[PDB]
RNA sequence: CAACCCCCGCCGUUAGUUGCCAGCGGUUCGGCCGGGCACUCUAACGGGACUGCCCGCGAAAGCGGGAGGAAGGAGGGGACGACGUCUGGUCAGCAUGGCCCUUACGGCCUGGGCGACACACGUGCUACAAUGCCCACUACAAAGCGAUGCCACCCGGCAACGGGGAGCUAAUCGCAAAAAGGUGGGCCCAGUUCGGAUUGGGGUCUGCAACCCGACCCCAUGAAGCCGGAAUCGCUAGUAAUCGCGGAUCAG
RNA sequence: GCAUGUGGUUUAAUUCGAAGCAACGCGAAGAACCUUACCAGGCCUUGACAUGCUAGGGAACCCGGGUGAAAGCCUGGGGUGCC
């Protein structure tokens, strides 16, 4: 983008729940634009949530995402004709974006068989703050104010 | 194209098999379509000064 | 499965038919 | 489970595990079993010790197996190749046989790559 | 029952051709179907600009043969004089089957 | 009440009749033409855009493109046909914008690429 | 595992004339360009010479070689 | 440059052997028949956006936001490449100055070769698998091509294919199955039901002829390969990714 | 791993061009003979194609056989129009 800012596209809520965070996150898992297929996932993997913990999987969701979202990260810079990391304050957009990423490519690191399966742990871990979400997430903040000797830039 | 190839590949062969196309204007043998029976040079060539009827430039 | 000239896409890659995609 | 040949395959689905043996393939393995009605989705391991002598005896006494099939194609090389035949030669040379192209992918007949020097 | 297809090049030309058939019809005959299109079929060419070797290059040519029907139920002796020969296109073909 | 719901090459034959509440389409039940297609529910949200669901009946027909646009396809033209029994409707409709349809075509696949953007890769230019 | 149908082929150029070298008992020398033909139980025992892309190789036949074509005997590329 | 021209999206007119109980009568309940052009469609012409309207910024041009509208500020995509640059490419498409051969640097043919392999790079395809593979039942597409050509259907065969034979001169017959998808069930994390290389073997067809050097089918074989060094490509939306279909050339 | 283009090496020949971006699944939208320009061997010359001239013989044409890998070479027949 040079000319300007472009806008950010606007998606169709869920069928179900009806929070655009959810459109957001299935987009995610699927591959190939087999999004009938992310879809059930998604549904499964909830359906794991009910099973496998009292409580509502729409919120188990958000305070999961919630939890991931850093809000300190490293930005390489060529000042001295050295690459210089500086740690800068993240902005909303790029949160929520890292934060379903994270989620994502770290649960199909897991050992589990079965996707929806996956999907449905890294959420409770996640929300537990623990796992490897978290862990992605902890991992770079580690980094933020780990060089903080160069937030001057 | 070499006349002895052109009025060559006109004569009549002993095997079916052995018969090749060549364009009627250019005499050229590697892409003729048999539509038009021209070298693929040749049919812009014409389809420009507008001498193909109904061959027109596409456009979607 | 697209080499498997043995398999359903198999053929279907190839477009060709046999015992293993048949004509109905 | 055991012998067919010299072999044992086990723990698995019979028409799975008598892909296991030299001669006998995806197909062999179904036109076994519909001869004889010993229903597939069982595994090799609780099979009836009766079960078992059919597949072995028919199988056996039919389809050149292991200890005579990698013979009838080893000498079967030997054969075009005691003879001046092209395709008894790329056998020798360890090239392709069947057609393919010898300036590029071939690799599968010849093996690890054999790099030499060269110019600009 | 004389079924008229027209196939030609032009679309204006045949639109014509048609039209000509459509008026000294109704004047003679009866109750005509009106004319109408198929579909049209498309003949694509893609050549390369250059005759010497840039595949990128291409060029797109098409060539549309369109399709006309008029049909005339009730074929009178005095409908086929009008529609004997009075016609004028050059560029259209015309076939009759009834 | 007819409507006429075209989209993504793909047109839909639409039919609001005052019944219990139920959707035939080519002859089905809605939810047996679509077995698990997740948007599937798509369809009906112009109806329950206005507490109209379970008052008409939906004889539907369909022809041309993919399940998976045919979906909105149909979505349009009840919409459309919507206006015919209260054109008034427009007032809670095309807020939510279901009166609009959207030219997202496939495009042509120029020459000299491999789809209608997909440049070929070169390596050591 | 390569296959012509129904009636093998040999050209009738040295048939009809490698037959004809049956009535007398046997030969020396055949040489014919066609390599195009299978080589028939029928053919066996003779020394006929196939041509290269120059040289016109001498080719003994075998009992033991009847199924395949007079080509597969006359290499053509020169190599090593 | 823009505009005029084509394709795409809304709508109108003209047109009904495509389309439909949209409304009625019968059914072998197949839109099959009548009957009807409404709808879909098909295609030829024409309408429709111009920052024209409202708020703000602005000297103006214009910019931001809103509304009505199918569509917004060039609505999406085409064709469309200035004066010239590189002594760019191309005399093997064609043409043409010039030099060179004209019993040969010409012409016919048979066979071989362009397919050669210790290697190396370019473009790609197939895969490393469970967001998966297989088998089964089942549903939605467009745009093309078709006379000795597309081949319905029946029969023989595991099958490629073959024998028979109807329809089409093609919106009314055929290539045709779209595939992914969906329902069931099998696989249970293996170098494996992942992968299909290579080799043996047995066949089909084209065609004078498939050794060199053809595709296809069937049985067996079942390799590298468990996500790729440094480095390096494409793509800003119905795009990329993915999935199948069609044609040109052409016996194959 | 395989397809395909190219370098290079090879070969009797492996025909030719394209070369940084702006050559390399590029001419080639179809190399088994053919295509085909290459190499071998066999054969042909006013020549496979144009317009024409001077001398001698024959309507054109058609159907055989010998030799042959084919082409070509040799040979033999019937055959005789319009002015
Ligand atoms: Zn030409």
């Amino acid at each position: 983008a040079r000319r300007r800012r472009a806008e950010v596209r606007q998606l169709q809520p869920d069928l179900v729940y009806g929070d655009v965070l959810v459109t957001a996150f299935i987009n995610k898992i699927m591959r190939d634009g087999k999004k009938n297929l992310a879809a059930r996932i998604f549904y499964d993997a909830c359906k794991i949530i009910q099973e496998k913990t009292g409580q509502e999987p729409l919120k188990v969701f958000k305070q999961a995402v919630e939890n991931v979202k850093p809000r300190m990260e490293v930005r390489s810079r060529r000042v001295g004709g050295a690459n210089y990391q500086v740690p800068m304050e993240v902005s909303p957009r790029r949160q929520q974006s890292l934060a379903l990423r994270w989620l994502v490519q770290a649960a199909n690191q897991r050992p589990e068989r079965r996707a929806a399966v996956r999907i449905a742990h890294e959420l409770m871990d996640a929300a537990e703050g623990k796992g490897g979400a978290v862990k992605k997430k902890e991992d770079v903040e580690r980094m933020a104010e780990a060089n903080r000797a160069y937030a001057h830039y | 194209a070499r006349k002895a190839l052109i009025e060559k590949a006109k004569r009549t062969p002993k095997f079916k098999v052995r018969a090749y196309t060549r364009c009627v204007r250019c005499g050229r043998a590697r892409s003729v379509y048999r539509f038009f029976g021209l070298c693929r040079i040749c049919l812009r060539e014409l389809a420009h000064k507008g001498q193909l009827p109904g061959v027109r430039k596409a456009s979607w | 499965g697209k080499g498997d000239r043995r398999t359903r896409r198999g053929k279907i890659w190839r477009g060709t038919y046999g015992k293993y995609r048949p004509r109905k | 489970a055991r012998i067919a040949g010299v072999e044992i395959p086990r723990n698995k689905r019979v028409d799975v595990a008598l892909t296991y043996i030299y001669g006998i393939g995806k197909a062999r393995a179904k036109e076994a079993l519909e001869k004889t009605g010993i229903n597939p989705a069982t595994r090799v391991k609780d099979l009836t010790e009766a079960e078992v002598v059919r597949l072995r005896e028919y199988v056996e006494n039919t389809w050149k197996l292991e200890g005579e099939l990698r013979a009838e194609v080893a000498a079967n090389i030997k054969r075009l190749m005691d003879i001046g035949c092209y395709r008894g030669l790329r056998h020798r040379r360890g090239l392709p046989v069947r057609g393919q192209r010898t300036r590029t992918n071939a690799r599968t007949r010849k093996g690890p790559r054999k790099t030499v020097a060269g110019k600009k | 029952k004389i079924r008229i297809k027209l196939r030609g090049f032009d679309h204006k030309t045949l639109d014509a051709s048609a039209q000509k058939i459509v008026e000294a019809a109704r004047r003679s005959g009866a109750q005509v179907s009106g004319p109408i299109p198929l579909p049209t079929r498309v003949r694509r060419f893609t050549v390369i600009r250059g005759p010497f070797k840039h595949k990128d290059s291409r060029e797109h040519f098409e060539l549309r043969t369109h399709n006309r029907l008029v049909d005339i139920i009730n074929p009178n002796r005095k409908t086929i004089e009008q529609l004997m020969t009075l016609d004028l296109p050059t560029g259209v073909e015309i076939e009759i089957k009834t | 009440y007819y409507g006429t719901g075209r989209r993504k090459e793909a047109v839909a034959r639409v039919f609001l009749r005052p019944g219990n509440g139920k959707v035939t389409v080519n002859g089905q039940d809605f939810n047996e033409y679509f077995q698990g297609l997740v948007r599937a529910v798509a369809a009906l949200e112009p109806l329950r855009a206005v507490d109209a669901l379970g008052r008409f009946d939906a004889y539907i027909t369909v022809r041309g493109g993919g399940k998976s646009g045919q979906i909105d396809a149909i979505k349009l033209g009840i919409a459309r046909a919507l206006v015919q029994y209260n054109p008034d409707y427009r007032a809670k409709l095309k807020p939510l914008g279901f009166l609009t349809r959207d030219a997202r075509v496939v495009e042509r696949k120029k020459y000299g690429k491999h789809k209608a953007r997909r440049a070929p890769q070169y390596s050591k230019r | 595992p390569r296959s012509l149908k129904k009636g093998v082929f040999v050209d009738d150029h040295l048939l009809e004339k490698v037959l004809e070298l049956n009535a007398k008992g046997e030969k020396r020398l055949i040489k014919t360009w066609s390599r195009r033909s299978t080589i028939v139980p029928e053919m066996v025992g003779h020394t006929i010479a196939v041509y290269n892309g120059k040289q016109h190789v001498p080719v003994y036949i075998t009992e033991n070689m009847v199924g395949h074509k007079l080509g597969e005997f006359a290499p053509t590329r020169t190599y090593r």
